[PDB]
RNA sequence: GCGCAAGACGGACCAGAGCGAAAGCAUUUGCCAAGAAUGUUUUCAUUAAUCAAGAACGAAAGUCGGAGGUUCGAAGACGAUCAGAUACCGUCGUAGUUCCGACCAUAAACGAUGCCGACCGGCGAUGCGGCGGCGUUAUUCCCAUGACCCGCCGGGCAGCUUCCGGGAAACCAAAGUCUUUGGGUUCCGGGGGGAGUAUGGUUGCAAAGCUGAAACUUAAAGGAAUUUGGCGAAGGGCACCACC
């Protein structure tokens, strides 16, 4: 594949929906600590507390809804 | 087989031909003349799977053979034209032409115009199916 | 029991109208019968428009649009969700949904 | 078994004087291989360029129809061919509660050229409305067509290509169309929908050379 | 039934009895 | 990607808009002929309305005879479906579909409502012709016209509301002006099956069209609407006897 992604970092902001067939990955919205004007919609796996600060292996990728 | 005018000072066009269809897709690349092409690939040749076909995943692989053989001829540049089925059939767009436009562009090469080259008719003949239509 | 005031289609003082055809099947339906989506929509919808922005060798430059039409018969619209049904009180409702994005 | 991509050359295309920008891109071919003849495969080479890529900037949904006829070797010499919309802006031009007005003529230049000329017409909203049909009466419609038809008939054949494609730029034509329409029923947006070549006569290469410089 | 089958075997029938009526003379 | 040829159709503009007795009618232009509405201090002076017999037009499919047959596609052929499909589905595909003639006169030909005349509400809109009335525009002056705004008249497709009134109720500005029952006039129905059937006449090369019974059997067959219902209908909530 040749292709080589940076180390990414997150920062919670305000708590969101749940999406999920079966409710268990939770919408949040995030800000990056490294660039503070960039903000981007991703799902989490497990409890998430805001204040908190989450770990990524890459930040170009959106997810959608359900399929 | 190269180009000899400096990549610094200029860049070169060509122009590609996306056609998405709900089984198929094609990426063809050729020149503004278009008489003569570069190479070619359909949605089948890297998917040995027919049910595979109509998906972003054949569309992406085939934008990336091209994006190499384009990579390694010398053609820097590409101008965009979309196709759905077009005809009388569907004038919407197939979805894996948005992801074929995704990975030709991430890939580090120049993006042209975006035209749509859709044979929409005037009046062609009668549509495929009964008066009832394809009932299921 | 006559349900609508009119009957499902707006031929008030003509009689015959032109047929057409569905997009999802092939069914012939009258022209002023079917429920018709004129969308409006663009080239890349919310993934790659950055990606279209910073690798276009003309600088900033505006995007496309796509310009298209279909038609339906009533069960390939409503087997679409398109249109819905409601109660007759409330069927009285000309006025379309209001558009807020 | 072999590419055939080492049997290639890489010729270059050349807009005439008429034009301000003179190089659009490339194109490909092969050398002579006897039967074969390398200035035979560069004869019927349409081209599909934007008036912005041959002008400075103006607008830029307008397509031009170029045709390559001659080499000399290492570069190629184009003609103007025709007219072409940007189907963007044709399909953003019809929307729903106004008339469309379509016109066409045959008319003919000075020299053997033939051309067919299209215009499209779609009719004002005023300022002050709030009838929202703004349609326009039938013999209203058809004495709009005729003015339109014998303008382009007017403009056409007073003079030759190398001038009226000149006035084919800006919006000239659509100008006069838009400048000469008031009385009957105001229109608002006129353009030219495309120029379809006919008849070519017989090729000297004089007027091709003279046109490129 | 629908009339509309019924009414094609109505006349099917028909048919069949004319048969018979013209081929007994 | 460039040229050539064939036939079909006139997308987008295309509308609770228009015209026609109805079926029905859409590229541009030219020719012939016809027509509603409008305007009128023009003309004739009761020439009128509905109408058995008789007569014209008439969707699609169908039949006879030529030309043409691009696409579509009854019959039929081939694979998958399901317990079974000579059905749905996909590839083909005859006759038709197109034009010129010659025919039957059949549709949910429906606004499931025949025509003429009169009367009794409101409101905002649209199409046509005519008439006025601040103002803007084809540049300014300036009149006439086209365009736009504000009112009116007459006819037409329509729309919203209504304790006028009506109806079994859906609903109706007509399905109203009906026990307080009578403006004029053509067709048509007396419980449901048998049956639009047998027979006879009629029209047609033919598919069939029009006219149209009886025996026998039956106490229900039907229309409107509320209440729970049953949805492989849509739209919300809950439960570790549902789950991640
Ligand atoms: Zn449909």
């Amino acid at each position: 594949t040749s292709r080589v992604q940076p180390i990414k970092l997150a920062r919670v902001t305000k708590v969101l929906g749940r999406t999920g067939s079966q409710g268990q990955c939770t919408q949040v919205r995030v800000e990056f600590m490294d660039d503070t004007s960039r903000s981007i919609i991703r799902n989490v796996k497990g409890p998430v507390r805001e204040g908190d600060v989450l770990t990524l292996l890459e930040s170009e990728r959106e997810a959608r809804r359900l399929r | 087989s190269l180009g000899p005018q400096v990549a610094e000072g200029e860049n070169v066009f060509g122009v590609c031909h996306i056609f998405a269809s709900f089984n198929d897709t094609f990426v063809h690349v050729t020149d503004l003349s278009g008489k003569e092409t570069i190479c070619r690939v359909t949605g089948g040749m890297k998917v040995k799977a027919d049910r595979d076909e109509s998906s972003p995943y054949a569309a992406m692989l085939a934008a990336q053979d091209v994006a190499q053989r384009c990579k390694e001829l010398g053609i820097t540049a590409l101008h965009i034209k979309l196709r759905a089925t077009g005809g009388n059939r569907t004038k919407t767009p197939g979805p894996g032409a948005q992801s074929a436009l995704r990975a030709l562009a991430r890939s580090g090469m120049k993006i042209g115009r975006i035209e749509d080259v859709t044979p929409i008719p005037s009046d062609s003949t009668r549509r495929k199916g009964g008066r009832r239509g394809r009932r299921l | 029991t006559k349900k609508r005031r009119n009957n499902g289609r707006a031929k008030k003082g003509r009689g015959h109208v032109q047929p057409i055809r569905c997009t999802n099947c092939a069914r012939c339906v009258p022209k002023d019968k079917a429920i018709k989506k004129f969308v409006i929509r663009n080239i890349v919808e919310a993934a790659a428009v950055r990606d279209i922005s910073e690798a276009s060798v003309f600088d900033a430059y505006v995007l496309p649009k796509l310009y298209v039409k279909l038609h339906y018969c009533v069960s390939c619209a409503i087997h679409s969700k398109v249109v819905r049904n409601r109660s007759r009180e409330a069927r009285k409702d000309r006025t379309p949904p209001p558009r807020f994005r | 078994v072999v590419d055939p991509f080492s049997k290639k050359d890489w010729y270059d295309v050349k807009a005439p004087a008429m034009f301000n920008i003179r190089n659009i891109g490339k194109t490909l071919v092969t050398r002579t291989q006897g039967t074969k003849i390398a200035s035979d495969g560069l004869k019927g080479r349409v081209f599909e360029v934007s008036l912005a890529d041959l002008q400075n900037d103006e607008v830029a949904f307008r397509k031009f129809k170029l045709i390559t006829e001659d080499v000399q070797g290492k570069n190629c010499l184009t003609n103007f061919h025709g007219m072409d919309l940007t189907r963007d802006k044709m399909c953003s031009m019809v929307k729903k509660w106004q008339t469309m007005i379509e016109a066409h003529v045959d008319v003919k230049t000075t020299d053997g050229y033939l051309l067919r000329l299209f215009c499209v017409g779609f009719t004002k909203k005023r300022n002050n409305q709030i009838r929202k049909t703004s349609y326009a009466q039938h013999q209203q419609v058809r004495q709009i067509r005729k003015k339109m038809m014998e303008i382009m008939t007017r403009e056409v054949q007073t003079n030759d290509l190398k001038e009226v494609v000149n006035k084919l730029i800006p919006d000239s034509i659509g100008k006069d169309i838009e400048k000469a329409c008031q009385s009957i029923y105001p229109l608002h947006d006129v353009f030219v929908r495309k120029v379809k070549m006919l008849k070519k006569p017989k090729f000297e290469l004089g007027k091709l050379m003279e046109l490129h410089g | 039934m629908r009339a509309k089958w019924r009414k094609k075997r109505m006349r099917r029938l028909k048919r069949k009895r004319r048969k018979m009526r013209q081929r007994s003379k």
